[PDB]
């Protein structure tokens, strides 16, 4: 790449600001067929669990108006596999390729496992806690939702940790502030945003909900309107750094990711629709960056960090 | 390149009750070659980001077309805007995908039993034309709910060696009723059996052929990234508690019972 | 029309369940001009505050995928021209018009001054308190966010109206459910949602928001998956009707919202795209219940509420 | 009927950098009168649900047709997808909307100013050639950035009774500048003077004329409705506290300074 689309967060030297966002790339595997993994500025594979999980029924996915709904329910093979297959076929043939790697769980102590063992991997340079689970402790609350309750989780696994630690914000919440902060305050090196917001689609015929879970998680650009708002919102008040997503489908979403306040950029469900967007986002990202008179993703970062108040 | 074409239409024509006939022309026909596999295409409406995944019925390799028999539904719908392409309209379509109908590993000497029903029977017809070109029986046993569905029943017959019944649930117009009564005739000791067709059906076939080994069956899953790596279009192996096969990649097309790769 | 597609609600005797909804037609002046607004269920006009308000500073709206982004801030005449003017015009002209006056404020004791006159309107026969406004009282706090604070509003209007009081809320919150059995213990008749969630969108030129107010309303068709989820939450524990909208643009997605739990529509941002997006509707929803084996609309209501558990 | 139409493109040829003019042919272009009055054009896409109000260049009685030439975006705008529209294809539209300009009310002796800027500058054609069917001077002063996006020349100098100046900021053409250096030199004691273009020209105009009774100004404004009921696109009326015009409604055009009806 070039140095005018490069960023440097904590644990991460991209050669560019772009990363396919957890669930929608796998681990890589399945397009790598279609290009150069290595042209993408890291990776955020799907989530790992302690235990391998199906996952939920089948339908698991639904069309909507500019997105989609989807309760795939986090299926993977567990940490094991993950550890001695998924990340080791990255790594033997993507060495340089930097990973984030997603965490999920039911209760507290499955994050704590997972995030002390899967920093062991070479090629994972940072973790992305997957806040928006129900919290089976706290009855089924999502960690997500409660200040306090995010707070003690980020802190027991910064503990562990052995790579920097993002944390992905949940947008189902009253008030996202409070949250933020309390996650700042328990050690989080930075965060990424959002997750999905809940949808449900009816069936006519049936009379019943498309997706057998009910409920499905809302992705795709329907949705860059709410995150935006969102990561602007958190962007002034929290010194650590965010990875912007939510709707992002071309190179104009990736610059108003950073206007908003966003440092680096993930995409999606984008992928579904066009699996070589990433590349061609990458490619047209500096025409579009003359165009606006941006010298630098990593300049822009501060232009926009200091046009405060 | 050899992935993701925009494609062009030849022609589109309703060939039965609102089914659809589009013969697409493009480099992509070269990579194919096993029956079964399929096409990702995007609807020409933004606010429609999934692909449909729709078989392929047959190709023309001289002629670098493909031909796909698609259902359409209401004014709502993706497939429905589909429909409404003219003749050198440009269709954005990813494949061939999947695992395809194994033809090159079979005798000149064995009876072929090969049953369809509705919408699942279109990729069937490739699968016919591959097994002439080698050479045994087939009986080809296609089932549909009423006449004012019934397709390519003509090319099917146009078939050598090939014996053909058609079934009718209501709207008669062959042995009235279900293809599982038409497998209860079949007296030939068939060695394998090709199916694609609805959920019943496929249950039933499965059943009556309970251990037969060459037993091919063309799943349908509600999916999103066509390529294997979301996990929407899942299935169970070998029961639960085994590994999980993606109708997209691992399939379309699955060996014997409820489900086996 | 039919009695197929009549509905009756608390102080609703609608003729069809298609309403437009409020601040998308004005007071009916201006549709008027393209179709008799007799052909509609009802009308939600817009917001009526004690005082006149000019709204807030333009721009005021923004294009999303598949939606709009909206920062009007509630402009409306005050109470008075609406109590002489706007209300008595729909009267003159449309004396058969069931009207639903849809009520904001700043604080509990706007709400109750407008509540307690506007029901004189002889057309007037319900009354949608808009609570997704920020309490200056409780230093800005929407209403719609805190179940005991919503309860107390629902409360002292229920006291003073004349007319059946419906309370519209908003999906802005971390769960709905608490917010929706407070009001409905409080005395509301009936509930109407879902209002627009929050967006914002930024000019790449400028790198400035594009609203002037920077963040605003997001509605549209991207936002009926999150529509359908919590009408259908709220269904399940509240023996009040709910009328439902957001992202309604055809008699398939009422139909839809009929599914959910809805027993009437209210469609809004659809009429800015077709103006005629009512009548075309009413008009088809007869061929669509056919196909879907409805005999009515009535009996819909009956047939989803008690395939339940 | 009356409001809303499927309109067919006649053509649309690109006239200046990414300035296209479309000609539009319909029964709507009957309502005609005012010039000044605008459309809503409804995007093919799906996902973008907003109309565009483009202001009417000019019509063609006899032929049924009306022309309109408008500026486009990058790839992810309403109007570059608008651009791409071939003869035939059918432009869903709202309209004639809004107030027009003022014509039949005055006279065949009096001095008429004309001022524009950019896209402000096509609904001034129509103007012109509506004074001109009755009499009097006319001096049309127009301003462009550069040469590049210069339109209309031809058809304003090919009309009877009217005086022609081009001025350029930068890439230059005519009198290098902006229109306001044009205006120090006007001598003539104008009676009325039109104007469309860039907010900030518009404050240097109503400026100069401050009270010139008879000053016309088209406004812009972000949009929704298009029809006077959602309010979107607001401005003060006489001053803050006053009344509140719709520039979709009570405008486009409005009378005299900072904003009066
Ligand atoms: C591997 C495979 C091959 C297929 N081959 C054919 C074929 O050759 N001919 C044919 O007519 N049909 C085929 N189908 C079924 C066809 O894909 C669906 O009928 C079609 O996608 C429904 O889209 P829609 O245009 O109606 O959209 P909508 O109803 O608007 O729905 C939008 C979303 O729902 C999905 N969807 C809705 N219903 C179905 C369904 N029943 N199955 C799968 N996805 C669904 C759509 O694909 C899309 O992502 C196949 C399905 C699969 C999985
Ligand atoms: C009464 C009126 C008459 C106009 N007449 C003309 C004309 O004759 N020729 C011409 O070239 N332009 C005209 N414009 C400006 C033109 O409407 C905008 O340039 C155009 O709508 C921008 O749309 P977009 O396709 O770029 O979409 P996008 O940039 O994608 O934006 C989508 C939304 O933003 C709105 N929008 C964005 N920028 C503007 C803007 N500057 N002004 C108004 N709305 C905006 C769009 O209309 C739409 O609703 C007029 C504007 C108004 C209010
Ligand atoms: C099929 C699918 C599966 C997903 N799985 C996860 C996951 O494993 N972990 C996680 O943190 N996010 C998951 N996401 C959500 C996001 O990665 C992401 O926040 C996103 O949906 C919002 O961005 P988009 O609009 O670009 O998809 C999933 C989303 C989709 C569409
Ligand atoms: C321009 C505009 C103004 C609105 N003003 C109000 C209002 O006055 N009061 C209120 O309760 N809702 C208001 N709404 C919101 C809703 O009426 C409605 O809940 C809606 O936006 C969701 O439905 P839709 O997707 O069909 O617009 C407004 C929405 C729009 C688009
Ligand atoms: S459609 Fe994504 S894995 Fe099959
Ligand atoms: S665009 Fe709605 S009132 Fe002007």
């Amino acid at each position: 790449e070039n140095n005018r689309l490069s960023v440097k967060l904590p644990g991460l030297d991209l050669k560019n600001p772009i990363i396919p966002a957890s669930g929608c790339f796998g681990f890589g595997e399945e397009y790598a067929k279609y290009y150069d993994l290595n042209k993408l500025g890291s990776i955020m594979v799907k989530a790992t669990t302690l235990h391998p999980r199906f996952g939920n029924p089948t339908p698991r996915v639904a069309e909507t108006a500019s997105g989609m709904l989807n309760a795939i329910g986090l299926q993977n093979p567990g940490l094991e596999v993950i550890m001695t297959e998924k990340l080791p076929w990255l790594n033997e043939n993507f060495p340089e390729l930097p990973i984030i790697a997603n965490v999920a769980g039911s209760e507290e102590a499955d994050y704590v496992a997972v995030c002390a063992k899967i920093g062991d991997a070479a090629n994972v340079k940072a973790i992305e806690l997957n806040i928006s689970c129900p919290n089976v402790k706290h009855g089924g609350q999502a960690f997500g939702t409660d200040p306090e309750v995010a707070a003690a989780l980020v802190k027991a696994c910064k503990a562990v940790s052995k790579v920097p630690l993002y944390v992905k914000l949940s947008p189902n919440v009253t008030d996202i502030v409070p949250i933020a902060k309390a996650v700042e305050a328990a050690g989080a090196d930075g965060l990424t945003m959002i997750n999905t917001l809940m949808g449900v689609r009816f069936d006519l015929k049936t009379r019943q909900p498309i997706l057998a879970n009910i409920t499905g998680g809302l992705s795709g650009p329907a949705i860059k309107p709410v995150a935006l708002k969102l990561i602007h919102q958190v962007a002034q008040d929290v010194d650590i750094p965010i990875i912007g997503m939510g709707g992002v489908a071309n190179a104009q979403d990736v610059l108003e990711m950073y206007m908003a306040g966003a440092s680096a950029v993930a995409v999606g469900t984008a992928n579904f629709a066009d699996p070589f967007v990433c590349p061609k986002i990458i490619d047209k990202l500096p025409e579009l960056m003359d165009q606006y008179r941006i010298e630098s993703l990593e300049s822009l970062i501060q232009e926009v960090k200091e046009g405060k108040k | 390149s050899q992935l993701q074409e925009m494609m062009t239409v030849v022609s589109q024509r309703e060939v039965a009750y609102n089914i659809f006939e589009m013969v697409l022309k493009g480099t992509l026909v070269d990579e194919m070659d096993l029956p079964g596999q399929f096409l990702h295409l995007a609807v020409p409406n933004g606010a429609m980001l999934l692909r449909r995944p729709i078989s392929i019925s047959s190709w023309d390799k001289r002629a670098k077309t493909c031909t796909i028999l698609y259902r359409i539904g209401d004014e709502t719908t993706g497939t429905y805007k589909l429909s409404k392409l003219e003749s050198g309209a440009k269709v954005d379509v990813m494949g061939p995908l999947g695992n395809g109908f194994p033809v090159a590993e079979v005798t000149s000497t064995d009876k072929i039993l090969i049953i369809g029903g509705g919408i699942g029977v279109p990729p069937l017809y490739e699968l016919a034309k591959q097994l002439e070109k080698t050479g045994c029986q087939m009986t080809i046993l296609l089932g549909f709910a009423s006449e004012n569905v019934k397709i390519l029943e003509n090319e099917f017959s146009n078939l050598k060696n090939v014996t053909l019944k058609i079934a009718t649930d209501d709207g008669s117009y062959g042995t009235k009723g279900h293809v599982g009564m038409l497998m209860n005739e079949i007296d030939f000791e068939v060695d394998a059996l090709y199916t694609c067709g609805a959920p019943a059906m496929l249950k039933a076939v499965a059943k009556k052929y309970d251990q037969l080994e060459r037993l091919y069956i063309s799943m349908e899953s509600r999916m999103a990234c066509g390529i294997g790596a979301c996990y929407a279009c899942v299935e169970h192996d070998k029961e639960d508690e085994s590994h999980a096969l993606k109708v997209c990649e691992d399939g379309p097309v699955f060996l014997g019972k409820q489900l086996s790769l």
